């Protein structure tokens, strides 16, 4: 197995919190599960850790000098489940190159271990803004296989999706990498099931799964836990168990077909409106 | 040598290229045509390199820290980013100064921040501000410091001009922000040009509510002299002698004074145009100062730049300015008397940087010799233009070289003597063509005026006439 | 004035009494200089004990390093390869610096390319410069393998070295079989011996990490030799004359030896004798893998003993007399070759030598710096001599490397009033220097300045350099010495007896006040 | 006048929406108001100039050699209103460097004039994820004087804007710019105004206005425009055009003064629950 997976999507449509519930997910599955945070704000493991994980490997590095004098376990936790949990490092905003900062921590992982383990599946929580190829690091020739988007019916997260396939396929055109398929997070937008289905259809790839928006998700972050932990009977929880389900047992893997603006505001203007 | 084999040989050169990188490179080859002042001539410069092609152009940094600002003495001079930049630069340019280094003087010291891995990733404007204490602290008689930029710098978006201004209020020290990365630009002359802001705007107004300086009506600045072996103070003893009070030099054995104290003076001569045309005309728009271009490169071009110089001042000026050329005329004509028949008829091609592959042509023709190519790295069409008059009909002229563009050239022209740079010296020594560093002398000069000029010629005929290139090809082989 | 007959360059002109007078007025009045008693009390300063506190206490600023970039290093080991070109992925400022350093230092033709990333080529990317510089450079050179490293500006924007050379083969660029090995290299890391480490673990990489298949350790009847960063010629000729009077087969990877020895015959080879590819891809099958500069080849090291199952022997850099004989014991009981007679009397020719020069060499006090390997091999010939390595300095030196050298300082009576110091500078070295006083420095031509310092306090205070190391720059042809074996330990031995040699006599030459021992037996 | 503010916030909370229906509210003021877009992403004045404008600053200085070759008038545009719209170029995802075109923008608009003009407004808004200083161009010394944040009340997005006032810290004591308030863009969480309040009140700002979560405006964003060109008459329009005027006579500026995590935590914990 050991299936690596990164998680791409618009900024602050939801990759983190959905990637932690499908952690979650998979670890009551029996999974052994790691998730990498390459964020500078470390927020992409406290669902599992219950906290906000102050051992990031750039800053634990700046404090020990070199990367190199750095060891796994000061920075490697479990949480729920026994999913590990590493976060990389970042400096505070408007200041510094996080895009660097994670590239050092993904070759600081590859080289200590990590993956190299009985873990079934490893994830790459990257932010929204890939701004550098130091986020585009978890892309690499011997890094995540498969890449899932999570996209919403707003029109900027479709956009967002089209400008995330145009960067991967660079990626997939020279590596075994592919795009998994788009994980569609609900905002209440009109046709939103339409828009992504047709958003997918054109983009060559599927629509793994639809994660309706409900207020649950707020309740069990603000106790720094996932949804399948707050409350395993909600109807939020089995739509993550879907999601696990359908991610694991996903075989289409797809170079992204990227869609230039005129097709998008032609899709958007057809299925987006009434 | 005629126009149709040259244009011929460049055809065949640029035949082994790829399509695009051939259809770039056919515009940076011309053969020279006077009465023509252009940039229609098939001559095309200041454009990027093409890639992977082994130029020879340098970085901004490199014109900036390295030409411009490297000189001053009574000013550290920090290599912002990661190190080497700043050790490969460190002590390789001969702008010779007065002065205990150390303590006074920093010109061939190297002062850096070291960046490291957490430097890039957590920015390095606390570093820089620790490291302006620091200076402060070990270089007690330093007059003021300038922060150049890498790569890095540029990249990461440091707040250089924030913590210059900062720490310039706290200590009352004049700190000089220069955003020289390399990266920037496409040669040195993006340096030279951030670098002639910087000075605009940090240093030059120091002085512009002071009146204490007595003014004087001989009163100029030698601007583009960068004193490489000493030509700086060999045209300075000239311009002294003939009459003039030089104030200020731009920027060779130059201090921050005599920088702030540029905008009391009359004239500005500029040597090196290519480097400081933009300061010389801000003062021209500012302060009113007039700037005339002079060469003192052999005896012709520098008798007739004194007497250029001396026409704008009064009669008195070019009297003295008639005495000192009677004066120093016996000199130079016993100079080229002894080597003129050494070095009569020899073809030189050239390839400098901005200015000297058309300022050094008088003094090889005072010698004899023809220079029969020339080329520059990183000059503007307006170079172009100026050298076009001084150089020969059907003559080559080449922009930003390739290696082997170079070589093959050499290789059909055959040339006598070649002038360029360190990284062209030994492979134009290995194919048996006699090669003269023109960039640093190769150790040797002033060059300038007729000091200069003798030792030029004496450094012309010691390595064209050297009996080691007779000896390339061993007798059991034809 | 110059006189036609006598002609004087900088030196002496610019001491004649004109020029002497107008640099005076020049100075009084435009400089607003300093008054030299406030310049001398500052320099007095400089060279004290509160100056050498306050220029320890440094943690940001640094003053005249003694290291340079990993792009460096990731050339010179490209270099070493047959009709390999090196190519530095980001700006051309960087090749420029770099072509000019080893032009100046071996005073030959270095060829590197660049693929000129711009300001354009910052914000986008230097993908499209990747594809264009290398079919630009195999159309142009024709090498037969392209050996790619990076700028700091590519390793801050993250630029993928292995993505963008796989989309130049695939779109035609470059032929798909063409070999294009890469190594990523920070100038933000390490050193350039670190580049050096970085650019041959990527060749190796490239050439056996997918064919392991078929590869069985010891078939070739070979030893692998890795001669990390090296500057002196004479160190791969001294190795190779070595192994080859043992009768020990062996593969010296990265030799660049012939590539910087060219001979001037009126014809201009842009590619000498270098390591092929064969070579490198029949590596796996020799018996083992001696690497020569251990220090800074830990990720070689580490890829050799993963990969190619190669257990690589713990020797130190075969310098001075005890460490040659353990690398050539270690060499003969690899191999199964006995130790030559030759070898023998070699070694027994460099003990009779230290014998005859040893009252001479006894006793005196070393400055010195380099890299790691260097150093620690320089140290522990010293301490056979019978010398005094008060001041050990290594601007790229690590912790571990500090506690090995520690240790082999503890290990001999000479090594009592020796301290290592790790991540200092020259400006470092040279409060030292002033302060705990040595007879001698060894290091590269950046340590003159260091003297010239010395010699402004007084004569007596004056700490001559003795030029051993990279880069050296105001001497011509020192770059063919021997540093390794019994050959580089004799060479290394002439030159500090010499050196002191020559010290005591200008010390004693003047006459009716020092003369009575200028002696002319010594 | 010459008035600069910047708009900064969680990654997709509405930054960009939220600028052009303020600053199409502003020209219906009969003001002169300036948009620059420092987002990779070109999509910062879509609304305005009704097309995704592709004569950004980057790809054109691309095309015309170097930055020194690139004139104000050839990427300078109108838009509805007369309003002047600037977008820095950027690369695609996972490459190049996204800082740097921001730096290169701001540094070319700064030397050709652009802002030497009778314009009372400049806005600068910026991405979601300030990861380098490239993104903190506009908050320098002679860059804009106010920064709004728009905020939401998800606690990743409250922790996102602490973030922000960490870096807004740094450049306000070694500058001039502050904190003019906290814009909130409603995302239907269930104490929204309590809670965006209470972290007001913790970082020392104020409630400059509140934007109910409304679909006219991405039906406006469909149709390539504002929701006051789309509908003069909408409530939407209404909540706008009074933010518009908030903005104009806000007088509160204050130097941020950011909350540790645990502070946040326990500010959710009472005032996001029930
Ligand atoms: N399906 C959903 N329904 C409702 N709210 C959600 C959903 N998914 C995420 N959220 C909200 O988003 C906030 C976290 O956003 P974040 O995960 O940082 O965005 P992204 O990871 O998409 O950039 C949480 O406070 C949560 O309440
Ligand atoms: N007040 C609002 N009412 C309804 N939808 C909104 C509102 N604000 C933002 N949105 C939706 O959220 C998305 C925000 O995208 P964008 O403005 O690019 O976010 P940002 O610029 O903050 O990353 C838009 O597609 C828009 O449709
Ligand atoms: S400054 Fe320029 S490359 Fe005008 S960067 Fe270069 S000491 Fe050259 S032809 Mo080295 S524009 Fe000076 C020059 Fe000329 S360093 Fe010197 S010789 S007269
Ligand atoms: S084009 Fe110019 S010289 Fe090059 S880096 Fe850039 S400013 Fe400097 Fe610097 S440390 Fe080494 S030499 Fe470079 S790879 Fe970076
Ligand atoms: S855009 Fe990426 S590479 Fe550029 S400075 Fe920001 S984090 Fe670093
Ligand atoms: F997951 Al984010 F901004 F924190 F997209
Ligand atoms: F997602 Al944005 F500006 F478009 F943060
Ligand atoms: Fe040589
Ligand atoms: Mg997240
Ligand atoms: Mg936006």
């Amino acid at each position: 197995a050991m299936r690596q997976c990164a998680i791409y999507g618009k900024g602050g449509i939801g990759k983190s919190t959905t990637t932690q519930n499908l952690v979650a997910a998979l670890a009551e599955m029996g999974k052994k599960v790691m998730i990498v945070g390459c964020d500078p704000k470390a927020d992409s493991t406290r669902l599992i850790l219950h906290s906000k994980a102050q051992n990031t490997i750039m800053e634990m590095a700046a404090e020990a000098g070199t990367v190199e004098d750095l060891e796994l376990e000061d920075v490697l936790k479990a949480g729920y489940g026994g999913v590990k949990c590493v976060e990389s490092g970042g400096p505070e905003p408007g200041v510094g190159c996080a895009g660097r900062g994670v590239i050092t921590a993904i070759n600081f992982l590859e080289e200590e271990g990590a993956y190299e383990d009985d873990l079934d599946f490893v994830f790459y929580d990257v932010l929204g803004d890939v701004v550098c190829g130091g986020f585009a690091m978890p892309i690499r020739e011997n890094k995540a296989q498969e890449i899932y988007i999570v996209c919403s019916g707003e029109m900027m997260a479709m956009y967002a999706a089209n400008n995330i396939s145009k960067g991967i396929v660079k990626y997939a055109n020279s590596g075994s990498v592919r795009l998994g398929g788009l994980i569609c997070n609900s905002r209440n937008t009109d046709r939103e099931d339409e828009l992504i289905i047709a958003l997918a259809n054109k983009l060559g790839t599927q629509m793994i799964h639809f994660v309706p928006r409900d207020n649950v998700v707020q309740r069990a972050e603000i106790r720094r836990m996932t949804v399948i932990e707050y409350d395993p009977k909600a109807k939020q929880a089995d739509e993550y168990r879907a999601l696990a389900r359908k991610v694991v047992d996903n075989k289409l893997l797809v170079i992204p077909n990227p869609i230039t603006m005129d097709e998008l505001e032609e899709l958007l203007m057809e299925f987006g409106i009434m | 040598m005629s126009r149709e084999e040259v244009e011929s040989l460049i055809q065949e050169v640029l035949e082994v290229y790829p399509e695009k990188a051939r259809k770039d490179r056919n515009k940076h080859l011309a053969v020279n045509d006077p009465a023509v002042t252009q940039s229609k001539k098939c001559i095309i410069s200041n454009k990027k390199s093409q890639p992977g092609l082994m130029t020879i152009r340098g970085c901004a940094y490199a014109g900036s820290k390295g030409v411009v600002w490297g000189p001053i003495k009574d000013m550290i001079h920090i290599s912002h980013g990661p190190v080497g930049c700043g050790q490969y630069s460190r002590a390789g340019r001969r702008n010779y100064y007065i002065g205990t280094t150390g303590v006074n003087a920093f010109v061939t010291m190297n002062f850096t921040s070291d960046f490291q891995e957490k430097d890039i990733v957590f920015g390095g404007d606390k570093k820089l501000a620790k490291l302006i204490d620091e200076v402060e602290t070990l270089f007690p008689l330093n007059k003021g410091i300038s922060v150049q930029s890498e790569c890095p710098i540029g990249l990461i978006g440091d707040d250089i001009e924030s913590v210059s201004k900062v720490k310039g209020a706290e200590l009352s020290k004049t700190i000089v922000p220069v955003r020289c990365e390399g990266f920037r630009g496409v040669s040195q002359s993006l340096g030279h040009h951030i670098a002639n802001d910087a000075v605009r705007d940090w240093v030059l107004g120091k002085r512009d509510e002071d009146t204490t300086f007595a003014s004087t009506p001989y009163d100029v600045a030698i601007i583009g002299d960068y004193n490489i072996g000493g030509d700086a103070w060999s045209s300075r003893i000239l311009l002294e002698e003939m009459g003039l009070r030089c104030v200020a030099q731009w920027s060779g054995d130059g201090s921050i004074s005599e920088i702030e104290l540029t905008p009391k003076v009359k004239l500005n001569l500029v040597h090196c145009y290519r480097s400081m045309n933009y300061i010389s005309r801000h003062m021209e728009e500012k302060y009113g100062i007039p700037w005339m271009e002079y060469n003192f490169f052999g005896p012709t071009k520098t008798i007739e730049s004194l007497r250029a110089i001396a026409a704008k001042f009064d009669e008195s000026i070019q009297k003295k300015c008639e005495e000192v050329i009677a004066k120093y005329k016996p000199e130079w004509e016993a100079v080229v008397a002894k080597y003129r028949p050494r070095l009569e008829g020899k073809r030189v091609m050239l390839y400098i940087g901005g200015l000297r592959p058309r300022h050094v042509i008088g003094a090889y023709e005072d010698l004899g010799m023809e220079v029969v190519g020339t080329g520059y790295e990183f000059a503007h069409n307006d170079d172009y233009d100026r050298t076009m008059k001084e150089m020969g009909d059907s003559t080559l002229l080449y922009d930003d070289v390739t290696g082997y563009e170079f070589e093959e050239f050499v290789k059909r022209i055959k040339p006598d003597l070649i002038g360029s740079g360190i990284k062209e010296k030994f492979i134009f020594q290995k194919m048996g063509i006699p090669f003269r560093e023109m960039h640093s002398w190769d150790y040797s000069g002033p060059y300038h005026g007729f000091d200069g000029f003798a030792i030029f010629a004496r450094d012309m005929d010691m390595t064209l006439n050297n009996p080691c290139w007779k000896k390339l090809q061993a007798p059991w082989e034809a | 004035s110059q006189q036609v007959d006598k002609i004087k360059a900088s030196y002496p002109l610019f001491l004649d009494q004109d020029y002497k007078d107008m640099l005076a007025k020049k100075r009084d009045g435009f400089e607003e200089k300093y008054p030299q008693d406030k310049i001398d009390e500052v320099f007095q300063w400089t060279t004290t004990k509160e100056y050498q506190e306050l220029n320890f206490q440094r943690e940001a600023l640094t003053v005249n390093p003694a290291k340079a970039c990993q792009p460096l290093g990731a050339v010179l080991c490209a270099l070493g390869f047959e009709k390999t070109m090196p190519y530095v992925h980001g700006s051309q400022g960087c090749v420029a610096y770099f072509r000019s350093y080893f032009n100046r230092h071996f005073r030959e033709p270095v060829s590197c390319v660049s693929d000129s990333m711009t300001e354009d080529a910052a914000v986008f990317g230097g993908q499209q410069n990747m594809k264009d510089g290398l079919q630009n450079c195999k159309a142009t050179y024709k090498p037969d393998m392209i050996a790619v490293s990076t700028t700091c500006m590519a390793e801050v924007i993250g630029d993928d070295l292995n993505a963008f050379i796989n989309n130049s083969k695939k779109e035609g660029f470059i032929p798909d079989e063409f070999p294009v090995p890469f190594a990523h290299t920070p100038s933000f890391v390490g050193s350039h011996v670190t580049g050096w480490d970085n650019m041959f673990e990527g060749i190796a990489r490239y050439f056996t990490l997918k064919s392991m298949d078929d590869k069985v350790v010891g078939s070739n009847k070979k030893i692998n030799i890795v001669p990390g960063f090296e500057t002196y010629l004479g160190n791969f000729r001294v190795i190779k004359r070595m192994l080859s009077e043992m009768g020990v087969g062996y593969s010296l990877l990265s030799d660049p030896e012939e590539v910087l020895d060219t001979p001037a015959d009126g014809q201009f080879r842009m590619y000498a004798g270098g390591t092929t590819q064969e070579e490198m891809k029949d590596a796996p099958n020799a018996l083992n893998t001696v690497l020569l500069q251990p220090w800074h080849l830990e990720k070689t090291k580490k890829f050799v003993e993963g990969t190619w199952k190669h257990e690589v022997p713990k020797l130190n850099i075969p310098m001075g007399l005890d460490w040659t004989d353990e690398f050539l014991m270690k060499v003969s009981e690899i191999s199964g070759q006995p130790i030559p007679a030759s070898l023998t009397k070699e070694r027994g020719r460099l003990v009779d030598m230290m014998t005859d020069s040893h009252t001479w060499l006894h006793g005196k006090r070393f400055a010195l710096w380099g890299d790691p390997d260097f150093v620690m091999g320089l140290v522990k010939f010293l301490l056979e001599l019978g010398c005094e390595p008060v001041h050990i300095l290594c601007h790229n030196g690590n912790k571990r490397w500090k506690k090995a050298v520690d240790a082999i300082l503890a290990a001999s009576p000479y090594g009592k009033n020796a301290t290592v110091y790790i991540g200092k500078d020259l400006w470092h070295l040279r409060s030292l220097v002033f302060t705990d006083k040595p007879d001698f420095m060894i290091g590269n031509s950046y340590g003159k300045f260091i003297q010239r310092d010395t010699l402004h306090k007084g004569k007596e205070f004056e700490v001559p350099l003795i030029r051993i190391g990279f880069p050296i720059f105001d001497r011509h042809h020192l770059h063919r010495s021997t540093t390794l074996g019994y050959e580089g330990a004799m060479q290394i031995l002439t030159t500090l007896v010499n050196s002191i040699l020559e010290r005591l006599d200008e010390e004693t030459r003047g006459m009716q006040a020092t003369d009575y021992n200028h002696d002319l037996v010594r």
